[PDB]
RNA sequence: UUUUU
RNA sequence: UUUUU
RNA sequence: UUUUU
RNA sequence: UUUUU
RNA sequence: UUUUU
């Protein structure tokens, strides 16, 4: 014999003495988690930072997707906080291709860490793997000096917290 | 020998606390002024 | 059997249904780190501090 | 919270199949770390104290 | 990892091996690795772990026999030891097949 | 980020 | 919730 | 009783 | 896993 | 029940 996990003769509330209010069809209500939270930016605000981004550069091209990787690593190594000025940097070869700053930090809806936490698993894996070669460790690690080589995974400004993590 | 390398092992090491933390950068002894000076 | 880190498959941004941001072409992006850093100057202000001094 | 008292054990069913399934806290827990992961059944701000809990 | 193939056989078995010779814990990072031939063929370590709903040996009391089986037969050949007993020293060679970090006690096994 | 004579 | 350069 | 973002 | 001058 | 690198 087998039944489900709620019953109707739970317990529950009872505004009319016949009415429900909590219908029970929350057997199959299962959205992920972190989805949820209010510390993460919506998906309205996330998409409209990209287009603003796209026009204030001018480039209407596919490029967008090295740009904004080339802004994930930057923003790992120095802070990320609204008091930032000057300007920003990756590098191709052996040169120093610069570029603005302000339009990102200006045209983001509520500030930059609230919309940065999307990226969680991306810089994770792209540590993982620099530190699997060669040992690899940020600045805001460093700036705040670690002993255990091991915990690099965990060291940025932007990192969401999960149900997933271990008690270390 | 597999004893004696355990007792090498554990015999030189004793004392050294690990304290995975090493030192903070961000000093604030006294917070920013932001006031003005006139005549 | 062999493959690769990253994989598709992977959670990703997601701004349309289909386009993903992240290019997966990173399997081969290998900076030297300390020349991404803000605390070092530029490579072009070296290079003029290197040429102003030489006419002074 | 003086009226949300009533949902006790909607909520408790709750995380307690989620945490079946796969392992589950909420956010007021992960922000005050527990190490033990069987407590998730009395993290809230809403939870409503009776003479029927543990003495754990 | 994306197979969707019977590879994945091979895998699943190219990690209890690695399972043995070092510790189960969540504190584990970096790769694990099975070889083939004499390369080093590695892989990557953090989705096995994380998309475990309890913890991992919490999963992993299945594997009893399988591993028990094993390290008989490379103990027939030649003087087989895992790393969960030489660090910790065992001095009889006989009771190998009872070392694991997971290992599923049963009302079968010798009072010894 | 600055501030180490 | 903010505040981590 | 309130005060747990 | 690290930590053996 | 967890905690065995």
């Amino acid at each position: 014999p087998r039944l489900q996990k709620i019953t109707k003769k739970m317990n529950l509330p009872t505004v009319g003495g016949k009415i429900i209010l909590s219908l029970d069809h929350l057997l199959e209500y299962k959205p992920n988690q972190v989805d949820l939270f209010n510390t993460r930016a919506t998906k309205t605000q996330f998409e409209s930072w990209y287009s603003a981004v796209k026009v204030e550069y001018d480039l209407n091209d596919e490029q967008m997707g090295v740009i904004m990787n080339g802004f994930m690593v930057w923003c790992i190594d120095n802070g990320t906080s609204p008091d930032v000025n000057g300007v920003w940097v990756m590098m191709d070869g052996e040169e120093q291709v610069e570029y603005p700053l302000k339009p990102i930090v200006e045209n983001a809806k509520p500030t930059l860490r609230q919309i940065m936490h999307h990226f969680s698993d991306a810089a994770e894996a792209y540590i993982e793997m620099r530190n699997s070669e060669s040992p690899y460790m940020p600045r805001y690690g460093l700036l705040r000096n670690l002993r255990d080589r091991e915990l690099a995974r965990y060291a940025f400004d932007f990192y969401e917290v999960t149900s997933k993590t271990p008690n270390r | 020998a597999r004893e004696a390398i355990a007792q090498m092992k554990a015999a030189a090491l004793a004392g050294i606390n690990s304290r995975l933390f090493g030192l903070d950068g961000n000093i604030s002894t006294n917070s920013e002024n932001t006031e003005r000076h006139t005549a």
